[PDB]
């Protein structure tokens, strides 16, 4: 653990105290606190979703600058979790909700006869079709992927 | 379950097996260049194997192709049986066509759908049961509970739903994919049965590595054009015959010299098809079946005549064809790139330009990556599906409000949180 | 090494004019207009050639007597029966042909059989000769374009 | 020049209106309000 | 050009020896110095 050259070693201890204590030295890494350290793999999720959007609608703060790089490891981590979008949300005005991505469903996304129909598509939104309600035709195409996705996660 | 896990297995490795059977094909025409005529045969190499491998080799091909199919029953078919029962579902929906609309006798792939609401297992793989009831419940205050009724309506024999069963192979017909490949599988079959048109089955070259199926495209899709403009040349080398039939019944003789007992094309027919296999497949002229300037004043006219075959017919025959030809290609060249000029100027949900989104390092860029990211409004319309609307956020519940609505304004109008004030 | 070969043998010495592929630019680009879409070419006439042996082996089946290679038949002829034989003989004849193949056929004789088989040479004449200009020229230009 | 004068039709009856005349770039603010800014605004058989 | 990274003479006709030494300095802490050994040589 100290030769993956990452931690802080009193911390490394920490988690030796922390670990199993289970009866020679054995360890299951899996039964750790891993288990557990999912949820706390969500909160740690919110409070970046938290950072990022204080990030977003109020920028420029030293003081949050500094909170934030205090935070880096985070946004490190779950940038390829978070889900972020932009709508009007009834308010009339543009705005942004910002909400979790599931691994499985990129998993099956990254299949890519799923974006091979995704690039087919594009070329049906730009050209091959009448532009008549895009974004829903969008969302029907959106409905047919995720039922495509089921299928392929479901094999 | 072993039988389960076989159909899972070929949904998972569905293409792979196809660029096999594929490959098995041209070992087909591997075979098929040493026949002889005697019955047939085959020669004989250092390798000594010929017809064992021949017997073996078709019926695995045809095994394949079997394979194939019930793989692609596996794969896509819900996908499109999905398709079609959420298009029948939200237009029971929005319209209510069966209480109210009732559509036209063109389309009985819709009136098709009729039947399949008589069964009580009708929205099945849609997973969507609101849509039985809530129309149920939407319209027969209206219009009538009755009618409501009748939208309603090892040893596992007859529990299963027959009806919804024959509905849904009837719209699994209606695929060109589907049917080209059993079409296929059946070619396997009558090369199981007779080995002559065994090796016909390289039409598996249609399906495969996309620029020639481009080139298929700019093919079919002009083909209309085509068609009927050959059937005009058809029409101009009718009339063009009928002219030499009345005035032209001696230029022509089939036989050598005239002695031997030659034929002048003076039935329609004949002279009809004579003109067709003679001029079409000429190479300019008629120059050959003419009579040459002998010196007869009817001979002058003949031959402007023949000289107005050549003109009114080859150029207009290469304009048939690699004028249109060209022009397809000049279409397709044409849709791609302005595909590629979409994808780098307005996005989908973009729709401004580049002109804004570059002042900052990349922002444009990172604009398309993650402000449209086409990708995470599906995600994200997962992530809705996903949750119970009492864990929504308002924004959450608004949005999955909306998209119950089908009322598409949530989505932005073009304009973003860059556009406001940056 | 080529300037070696012709140094030892004189014969190939002559194939250097391959120094003409990188010099004066206009040609280069027509060259350029040749090798980046070649890979579609290059397959277009593998379809081809597979249209030419699938088209081969259904006159093979039903027609077995309207090619006879010598004088009259008398001499002693040969029908293409043989799969090679008759593959190669639909290569070098309709490929270059001049449109049809209506050298090789039997002409119209009066045989029913003949009726198809005079279709069947129209056939070959529309699915091929079109084709094949499709094939070059469309892409070429489309290559200038 | 047939096809280009086609797909010039293409454009013009999807761009800029003939009382319209500025662009699908103003008018698209709202949901869909080109659309009905031709179907309605000038809804060219209407002068008629 | 894994095999040249072997030789010593590595980074010649680029003028940079800085990238050898940066390179030697700026992993082998985390992964090793006998790793740092081995990119010499
Ligand atoms: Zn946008
Ligand atoms: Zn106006």
């Amino acid at each position: 653990m100290e030769s993956h050259k990452h931690y802080t070693q009193s911390e490394t201890e920490f988690l030796l105290s922390c670990a199993e204590t289970d009866e020679n030295e054995t360890l299951d890494y899996e039964e750790f606190v891993k288990r557990f350290h999912e949820p706390a793999k969500d909160i740690g999720f919110n409070v970046a979703v938290l950072l990022t959007n204080l990030s977003e609608h109020m920028p420029n703060d030293t003081r949050l600058q500094t909170f934030l790089e205090l935070a880096e490891s985070v946004l490190n981590y779950f940038q390829p979790f978070l889900g972020r979008i932009e709508i009007m949300g009834s308010a009339k005005r543009i705005e942004r909700v910002y909400f979790e991505i599931s691994e499985s469903s990129r998993t099956q996304w990254e299949k890519p006869q799923v974006k091979e129909s995704k690039r087919q598509f594009i070329f049906d939104v730009v050209n091959e079709g009448g532009e008549k309600e895009k974004m829903e035709l969008f969302v029907n195409f959106c409905e047919d992927t995720i039922f495509e996705m089921q299928l392929a996660a479901q094999i | 379950a072993y039988q389960q896990k076989l159909l899972n297995y070929f949904a998972r490795n569905f293409y792979n097996m196809r660029m096999l059977a594929l490959f098995v094909a041209f070992a087909i025409n591997f075979i098929l260049l040493f026949y002889k005529v005697s019955v047939h045969y085959v020669l004989e190499e250092s390798s000594g194997y010929m017809e064992p491998t021949l017997r073996i080799l078709a019926i695995l091909h045809t095994v394949i192709s079997f394979f194939c199919i019930i793989g692609y029953y596996c794969l896509k078919v819900p996908l499109v049986i999905f398709k079609r029962e959420k298009e029948v579902a939200r237009k029971l929906e929005f319209d209510g066509l069966y209480i109210t609309e009732q559509p036209s006798e063109d389309d009985i792939k819709g009136q098709w759908d009729r039947l399949v609401i008589n069964t009580q297992s009708f929205p099945n793989n849609y997973w969507d049961k609101f849509v039985k009831r809530k129309v149920m419940d939407k319209y027969g205050e209206f219009y009538g509970r009755d009618r409501i009724s009748e939208l309603l309506g090892s040893a596992v024999l007859n529990s299963i739903d027959v009806k919804y069963q024959m509905w849904k192979l009837g719209v699994v017909f209606t695929d060109n994919s589907f049917l080209y490949l059993a079409w296929y599988m059946t070619m396997s079959v009558l090369g199981h049965y007779n080995n002559f048109f065994f090796a016909a089955h390289l039409l598996d070259i249609a399906m495969g590595f996309k620029t020639l199926r481009t080139i298929l495209s700019s093919v079919t899709h002009n083909g209309k054009q085509l068609v009927l403009t050959v059937g005009l040349l058809a029409v101009v080398v009718y009339l063009y015959t009928v002219v030499a039939f009345n005035f032209f019944r001696k230029f022509y003789n089939k036989s050598e010299d005239g002695d031997t007992p030659d034929m002048k094309c003076d039935d329609m027919l004949t002279c009809y098809m004579f003109h067709m296999y003679v001029g079409v497949r000429a190479g300019g002229g008629i120059g050959d079946e003419i009579e040459d300037p002998a010196g007869d004043e009817y001979e002058i006219y003949r031959i402007i005549f023949d000289i107005t075959f050549f003109f009114f017919v080859i150029v207009i025959l290469l304009a048939i064809i690699q004028g249109l030809i060209i022009d397809a290609f000049g279409e397709l060249r044409d849709q791609q790139e302005q595909v590629k000029e979409d994808m780098e100027t307005k996005c989908f949900i973009c729709g401004i330009g580049n002109d804004y989104f570059d002042t900052v390092p990349h922002g444009f860029e990172t604009h398309t990556l993650q402000e449209h990211n086409l990708a995470n409004y599906l995600f994200f319309l997962m992530y809705l599906i996903n949750k119970d609307e009492t864990e929504h956020t308002g924004q959450e519940s608004y949005v999955w409000k909306m998209y119950q609505e089908r009322c598409w304004e949530f989505f932005p109008a073009g304009d973003c949180f860059r556009k406001q004030y940056e």
